[PDB]
C-alpha cells in the first residue's frame, strides 16, 4: 500500500508537473519556472529513496527466510 | 590574404554534416545555434537539416515559439530545417533500473548518452525515410558534452596494465569501436566543425579560450568564433561606456587569432525570438553586419 | 517584515569567521570580493582580515594594482585587510613526484587542496604573530572549489559495505575528520557564509540558482545575492533597452528569492580598479545605490 | 645529458616565463597573456613527458638486469 501508492503518486505527481513546466517561458515565467524546477528536484529523490525503500524491504525478506 | 569575418564559408560548404555550437554564460548559443541553421537551411534548399538540443529547459522551442518534442517536426516557415528536443540523461537512466565501472572511467556517461542520441535520429530518419545531410548540435550549456574523443586513448591507458567477471572487459572493447568509429569522423575538419559563441567581455573570452583549448586536445575542428552582444555604440542615430570595453577586447581577439573567422553580432533593442527575426539577424552570420548601412535592421527586431 | 536589500546585516556581524564569496561568468566576483572585505574592513577597525584568492592569474593583483603573492601583505591605504593569492594545484602537485584513489573518490582532491590552503594561512599566522579573526574567499571561477563538504556522507556510504594494502583505509578515517570537524563550521550560520553575485540576465541567474542549490545541499548558508552591472538606465542626465529586460528579471529574482539579501549595484563607466575607487564602490553594498542621489559617485571612478 | 639538460632548460624556462606572465595585465594585454599561457601549457607536458622519459629508462634498467 506503500511502495506502490506512493511510488505512484509521486512519480505521476512529478511527471504531471514535468509537462506542466513545459508550458510556460523559463524567461518571462522564471520565477515560476524555477520554483517547478526546485520542486521537481526534490520529487526526483523521495521517489529515489522509494526506490530504495521498496529495494531495502526486498532483500530483507530474502535475507530473513 | 586575411579571412573572411563571417560564416559563409560555413553556410557554403557541401562538405561539412556535423556543426557544433556552443558556449558558457548567457552569450546567445541559442541564438546562433538556431542562425546557422537557418542560414545553412535557406543556403542550401535540396538538403536536408537538423537543428537538436539536449538541454531541459527546452530553449529551441522558446527560440521559435513552437512546440518541439521529441519527434523531429519541421520548423513552421521553413523547409529544410527541423528540431529536436532530446533529453539522454533521463534516457540513459530508465535502461539502467551496474554503471559503477561508468562514474569510475571518465568520459564513459558522456559517450553513453551522445549515442544515445545518435540512435533516436537514426529512428527518426526511418519512420521518417528521411534522411539528414547536416545536423546542428546546441552543445549543452554545462558540462564537457563531448569529452567522450578521449574515451579511445583512454582505455587503452588501462588495458595493457590492467584487466561474468570479464564479460565487462568484452562489451567495453565494443565501445572502444563505435567511439573511434566517431571520432575519427569529428575529427575530420570537412565533415565536422566546432563554432563557439562568447560575448566580449573578460571572462568570457577566457572562457572561450579554454574551451578553444579542450577542443584542440580533442582534436576537433575550431575555427570560428562568433562574438555576438556588440554595441558599436558610436553609430547610433545619436549619444556608450562599455562599447570602449568591448572594442578593447575585440581588437585583442583579432590579434590572438588571426586565422579565425571571427564573427561580430550587435546587440539589438529586446528579444530575438521566432523565425521572423532569427532569420533578419541570422543574415549577419553570411554577410557582415555594417554598422552603419545596417544600422536600421536591428529596430525592426521587435 | 521585509528583509534590507544590502550587506550592511553582514558587514556589520561580529560573529563570522568565514565568508565566501563566488559567481560564474565574467559578472564581478572578484570586484565583489575585494567590496565585502574592504566594506568589512572599514566597519570594523579592531578586528583584522584576509582576502585570499585562489585564481592562477592573480586577479585580487590586478583589481587593487598591486603585487599580492603566496605572503599574506597588506593593502596599501588599509589597515585590517590583508590580501594572499595563492595556488593549490600546484602545491599538492610537488608533494605527489598514488592519488589513484584520489580521482576514484570524487571530492578529495578539492578537501586536499583546501586545507592545503588553510596550512599556508595558519602558518602565516605563525610567522607574523598575526591572528586573522575573518577570512574573505574568492571562489575558483570554475570547478565546484568546495565540495569536499559532502566528503564525509559520502565516505560512509563505501565503508560499511567496502573495504601497506589498508594503511589507506587508515589516513582516510584521519580525514573524514579533519574535514567533518571543519564541515560542521561552516555548517553554522553563524561562523560563515556565502554570497553570490551574478548579472541579472538569464543564463546568470540560472547558474546561481543552480550554485544556491548547491550550497543548499552542502548545508552551506546561502543568505545573499548581489546582482552587479545594472542600468537603472532612466536616471542618467539624458536618455535602454537592456535595462527594459534586466529590469524584467529583477522583479523575478524579488519574487523567487523574498527571504533574501537582494543587493543591486550599479554599471560604473569602466573599470573600477583601486582602492580609491573599490572603496568608493563597495559602499554600495552597505547603504544601497540610490540611482536618484548617486547618481553622481558612479562617474567618479575613472 | 638529456634527463637533465632538458628536464632543466625547460622547467627553468617555464618558470622563467611564469614569473613574466606575471607582470602584464591579463586584462590589458589579453593577446600576450593568453598567448604565454598557451605556451606554458605546452610546457607543462613535455616536462610531464620526459618525466616519464626519465621513468621509463629506470624500470628499464632494473627489469633488464
Ligand atoms: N545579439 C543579441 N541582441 C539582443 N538580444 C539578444 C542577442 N542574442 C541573444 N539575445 C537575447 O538572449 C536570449 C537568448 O539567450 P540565449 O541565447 O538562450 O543565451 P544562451 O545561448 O547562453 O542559452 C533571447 O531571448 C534574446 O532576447
Ligand atoms: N559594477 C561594475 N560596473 C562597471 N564595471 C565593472 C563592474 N563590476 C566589475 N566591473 C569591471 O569588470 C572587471 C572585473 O571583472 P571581474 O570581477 O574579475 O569578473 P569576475 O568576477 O567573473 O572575475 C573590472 O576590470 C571592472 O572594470
Amino acid at each position: 500500500n506503500e511502495l506502490s501508492k506512493k511510488y505512484l503518486a509521486k512519480v505521476k505527481e512529478r511527471h504531471e508537473l514535468k509537462e506542466f513546466n513545459n508550458s510556460i517561458s523559463a524567461q518571462d515565467n522564471y520565477a515560476k519556472w524555477t520554483k517547478n524546477n526546485r520542486k521537481l528536484d526534490s520529487l526526483d529523490k523521495e521517489i529515489n529513496n522509494l526506490k530504495d525503500e521498496i529495494q531495502s524491504e526486498n532483500k530483507a525478506f530474502q535475507a530473513h527466510l | 590574404l586575411t579571412v573572411e569575418p563571417n560564416l559563409h564559408s560555413l553556410i557554403t560548404s557541401t562538405t561539412h554534416k556535423w556543426i557544433f555550437v556552443g558556449g558558457k554564460g548567457g552569450v546567445g548559443k541559442t541564438t546562433s545555434s538556431c542562425s546557422i541553421a537557418i542560414q545553412m537551411a535557406l543556403s542550401q534548399p535540396n538538403k536536408q537539416f537538423l537543428l537538436i538540443s539536449t538541454d531541459p529547459a527546452h530553449n529551441l522551442s522558446d527560440a521559435f515559439g513552437e512546440k518541439f518534442g521529441k519527434d523531429a517536426r519541421k520548423v513552421t516557415g521553413m523547409n529544410n530545417l527541423s528540431c529536436m528536443e532530446i533529453d539522454p540523461s533521463a534516457a540513459l537512466k530508465d535502461m539502467n533500473d551496474l554503471a559503477d565501472l561508468t562514474g569510475s572511467i571518465p568520459g564513459i556517461d558522456e559517450a553513453l548518452s551522445f549515442m544515445e542520441v545518435m540512435k533516436h535520429i537514426k529512428r527518426q530518419e526511418q519512420d521518417e525515410g528521411e534522411t539528414f545531410d547536416t545536423v546542428i548540435f546546441d552543445t549543452a550549456p554545462t558540462g564537457h558534452t563531448l569529452r567522450f574523443l578521449q574515451l579511445p586513448n583512454t582505455l587503452s591507458k588501462l588495458l595493457e596494465k590492467f584487466g561474468g567477471n570479464v564479460d565487462i572487459s568484452g562489451k567495453l572493447n565494443e565501445l572502444k569501436a563505435n567511439v573511434e568509429t566517431i571520432r575519427q569522423q569529428f575529427t575530420d575538419p570537412d565533415l565536422t566543425t566546432f563554432v563557439c559563441v562568447c560575448i566580449s567581455e573578460f571572462l568570457s573570452l577566457y572562457e572561450t579560450e579554454r574551451l578553444i583549448q579542450e577542443l584542440i586536445s580533442y582534436d576537433m575542428d575550431v575555427n570560428s568564433i562568433i562574438v555576438n552582444q556588440l554595441l558599436f555604440a558610436e553609430n547610433d542615430q545619436e549619444h556608450q561606456a562599455r562599447w570602449k570595453m568591448q572594442k578593447k577586447y575585440l581588437d585583442q581577439i583579432d590579434e590572438l587569432y588571426e586565422d579565425f573567422h571571427v564573427v561580430k553580432m550587435p546587440l539589438c533593442a529586446g528579444e530575438i525570438r521566432g523565425l521572423n527575426n532569427l532569420t533578419k539577424f541570422s543574415q549577419f552570420l553570411n554577410k557582415e553586419y555594417n554598422p552603419i548601412t545596417d544600422g536600421k535592421v536591428i529596430y525592426e527586431l521587435e
